RNA sequence: ACUAUGGUUUUUAUU
RNA sequence: GUACGGCCGCAAGGUUAAAACUCAAAUGAAUUGACGGGGGCCCGCACAAGCGGUGGAGCAUGUGGUUUAAUUCGAUGCAAC
RNA sequence: ACCCGCAGAAGAAGCACCGGCUAACUCCGUGCCAGCAGCCGCGGUAAUACGGAGGGUGCAAGCGUUAAUCGGAAUUACUGGGCGUAAAGCGCACGCAGGCGGUUUGUUAAGUCAGAUGUGAAAUCCCCGGGCUCAACCUGGGAACUGCAUCUGAUACUGGC
RNA sequence: UAGCUAGUAGGUGGGGUAACGGCUCACCUAGGCGACGAUCCCUAGCUGGUCUGAGAGGAUGACCAGCCACACUGGAACUG
């Protein structure tokens, strides 16, 4: 734009991702859960996956994936919800945390043990 | 000794009936001695065939550039085929530095002390040309001995 | 960290002796470095295009026991007062208190020398120093504390130091275990197990 | 239409030098003959001559010595809509000291040398090498 | 003057 | 040009013109194949036309369907039987 | 705090990564299933892509995963963007209010350039003397903060007349 | 959001405060403010500082030093 045009008004601004504060600008929050159901994947594939529907006290309503070698969940069971889209499971922008609340932990590993949540046996 | 360098070798296959067959493109610099720079393209089946086919072309062309102290006399910009190259003088010892397609032109001129960057296009066949245009925009003297009289 | 694992498997993988676990059984043969050529081809099948300088960068770190973040900081401070990263970088590593305790001969390895420094047994100009990265300057006096002067490994390390190449830039007395720096080490003598076109573009490469 | 007598001054020289011409001619003005007097003193041109009863026109002669052009940069810097002003130590070192700049000042058109020697600054008019 | 339709994925060499 | 308000028209309309949602795309150029109810010069027995057939009967010799205990597994448009 | 002794290897190591980009990789099992994926995409009988196993790679009292900000980003473009088509030049004519305007003189001093006196809080960067090894920190002296005001020159260009 | 406003815009006379002004009243006048965005609405501790990159530039101002405001929600101000 010309010097005269820029002295009148500068160029318009853009914001890449930080435009909607849906999860209150955190990586994770808590949700009580309102619904449990299965979502079907992009392209015909056996990879059908369970999800939990969560409603937030800021007015947002979202869908979370429940991965972690199992499923024990029902409505009002209370779980933690983290940012994490599933690129083949449409509308699912969030992911479940198994470090806390009623969402159970996983089997013990030597590799990939910083994922989900791992307890020690008495041994 | 004649000055030479290989810049890069890339696979540049041939589309054919039933699929594909494989060839290589080489980018080189030679010319006619130090600070007398000539460029070479060559494509062939096999890598060493392409390299020599390029160097025999780099021995047909040359440009004699102003580099009378073997170093950048001033900071300079050069441009060719969307590639833009900026060069400024630096200290000698670890001062090389700069991407291979700029560096190859500097090595065949005996320059080892720079700080240089590419802008716009990083297409290597043109970054080399933009560096050789930057050396066309380089100067020598101390022109107070030529412009003024005496 | 000190890695704390088996040592000779590192030198064998670099085809270069790193002075790790050196002395006695490690002098005159049976270190087996570059003696296993494989059953077919050079085992470089493949292997990575950046393998140099990348393995040379681990070599120059591991051979002084110096960690990445500190080695990167050495590459930045080495440039001051026209010092050149092709000269001052190596003279800073050789001027470390853990290398000076190794070059004065009180440690048989740079690890053994570091383990005198950190274990509160070393002094610089009469002051106790536990920092292995302390830079020794052309007037510094380095010595051991009385609680360690008669230790077995320290006396055995001096029996190897007299067979090693003499560092002419310093002085030492073994009966007091006290020495002095007289000159900064220079590239015209200070020579290393690294190639001449490598680690001169360290980081961002 | 035409706003600035300097906006068609240096183009003639840069384009005429590219055409390998020994002389370049322009409509005359106070600042054009003030710039030419300094470019002759600093040896960037050989001579200049000015004549016309209807319109005074100024012709200056280009240096090539034995074939190669002697002026290796010809730039303006500054324009009436967006002027450049430099202070006594902010005065430029053109082509990293291989070239020179020309300034207008309160004492009249002079080099960046003559301005820094006079301990003063001012407005930019030309950049050369 | 015979011609509308035709689900998915697809092969060679690189340090 | 989808939505909301404002302006303007007798009206169709004229003007300003998003957001959410969603994908690694849209798009300019030049290059080589291949395809056409496309072009030019043209060849094949391919079209054409002068004849002989196979297709209908009975019998034989291979391939599907049907079936049992097996009624074997492939080949199977041009390129099988 | 610091000194002296009693003490015995004793009480002390993780987590991520290894088809191509991309460091280090092979064998087992699963057999489009289960379990994965930054992009190209993995898994149907050699899976270097899942789970394990044996060996390597990386950093370390840390190592890692995420919703996001700065870099890479000159792809927001001042230093430093673009308008024939790829994306933006108004279908056209005239023109108020805005932006811009030859040249000889003087004069105004808004603006520029030059010189001072005030001020620009202390921490603090950077130089540098102490204090704890280095340094975080406490500081002792310097510097900069191009600014702004108030006095005063130059008298050239721009606006003004 | 393109128009907005009635102590808004100017005068005359009182009172008020340690002192100023429409500051607060009562009356005469109709002006005043707008594309350099008035009017209105949403958001909001500010700067020393902080992080980033070679820097420019960008994202941002806990603590820190200084300054301005607040004391459950709200009015009046008084003491000194």
């Amino acid at each position: 734009a010309t010097v005269n045009q820029l002295v009148r008004k500068p160029r318009a601004r853009k914001v890449a991702k930080s435009n909607v504060p849906a999860l209150e600008a955190c990586p994770q929050k808590r949700g009580v859960c309102t619904r449990v159901y299965t979502t079907t994947p992009k392209k015909p594939n056996s990879a059908l996956r369970k999800v939990c529907r969560v409603r937030l006290t800021n007015g947002f309503e979202v869908t979370s994936y429940i991965g972690g070698e199992g499923h024990n969940l029902q409505e009002h069971s209370v779980i933690l919800i983290r940012g994490g889209r599933v690129k083949d499971l449409p509308g699912v922008r969030y992911h479940t945390v198994r470090g806390a609340l009623d969402c159970s932990g996983v089997k013990d590993r030597k590799q990939a043990r910083s994922k989900y949540g791992v307890k020690r046996p008495k041994a | 000794e004649l000055q030479e360098k290989l810049i890069a070798v890339n696979r540049v296959s041939k589309t054919v009936k039933g699929g594909r067959i494989f060839s290589f493109t080489a980018l080189t610099v030679v010319g006619d001695g130090n600070g007398r720079v000539g460029f070479g393209y060559g494509k062939a089946r096999e890598v060493p065939a392409a390299i020599q086919k390029a160097m025999e072309k780099a021995r047909r062309n040359m440009i004699n550039v102003a580099l009378n102290n073997g170093t950048l006399q001033h900071p300079v910009k050069g441009v060719h085929t969307g590639s833009r190259v900026f060069m400024q003088p630096a200290s000698e010892g670890t001062g090389i530095i700069a991407g291979g397609a700029m560096r190859a032109v500097l090595e065949v001129a005996g320059v080892h002390n720079v700080l240089a960057k590419a802008y716009g296009s990083t297409n290597p066949i043109n970054v080399v040309r933009a560096t050789i245009d930057g050396l066309e925009n380089m100067n020598s003297p101390e022109m107070v001995a030529a412009k003024r009289g005496k | 960290a000190r890695y704390l694992g088996p040592k000779l498997k590192l030198s064998r993988r670099e085809g270069t002796d790193l002075f790790l676990k050196s002395g006695v059984r490690a002098i005159d043969t049976k270190c087996k470095i570059e003696q296993a050529p494989g059953q077919h081809g050079a085992r470089k099948p493949r292997l990575s295009d950046y393998g140099v300088q990348l393995r040379e960068k681990q070599k120059v770190r591991r051979i002084y026991g110096v960690l990445e973040r500190q080695f990167r900081n050495y590459y930045k401070e080495a440039a001051r007062l026209k010092g050149n990263t092709g000269e001052n970088l190596l003279a800073l590593l050789e001027g470390r208190l853990d290398n000076v305790v190794y070059r004065m001969g009180f440690g048989a390895t740079r690890a053994e020398a570091r383990q005198l420094v950190s274990h509160k047994a070393i002094m610089v100009n009469g002051r106790v120093v536990n920092i292995a990265s302390y830079q020794v300057s052309p007037n510094d006096v380095v010595s051991i504390r009385e609680k360690a002067k008669k230790q077995s490994r320290v006396k055995a390390a001096l029996e190897l130091a007299e067979q090693r190449e003499k560092p002419t830039w310093l002085e030492v007395d073994a009966g007091k275990m006290e020495g002095t720096f007289k000159r900064k080490p220079e590239r015209s003598d200070l020579s290393a197990d690294i190639n001449e076109h490598l680690i001169v573009e360290l980081y961002s490469k | 239409s035409m706003q600035d007598p300097i906006a068609d001054m240096l183009t003639r020289i840069r384009n005429g030098q590219a055409a390998n011409k020994a002389a370049v001619t322009m409509p005359s003005s106070k600042l054009k003959v003030a710039i030419a007097n300094v470019l002759k003193e600093e040896g960037f041109i050989e001579d200049f001559k000015v004549e016309g009863d209807t319109k005074p026109e100024l012709e200056l002669t280009l240096k090539y010595f034995q074939g190669k052009a002697v002026v290796e940069s010809i730039q303006r810097v500054s324009r009436p809509g967006l002027r450049i002003y430099k202070r006594k130590d902010e005065l430029p070192k053109v082509m990293a000291g291989l070239g020179i700049a020309v300034v207008s000042t309160s004492k009249g058109v002079m080099t960046d040398r003559a301005a820094r020697q006079a301990g003063l600054g001012g407005e930019i008019i030309c950049y050369v090498a």
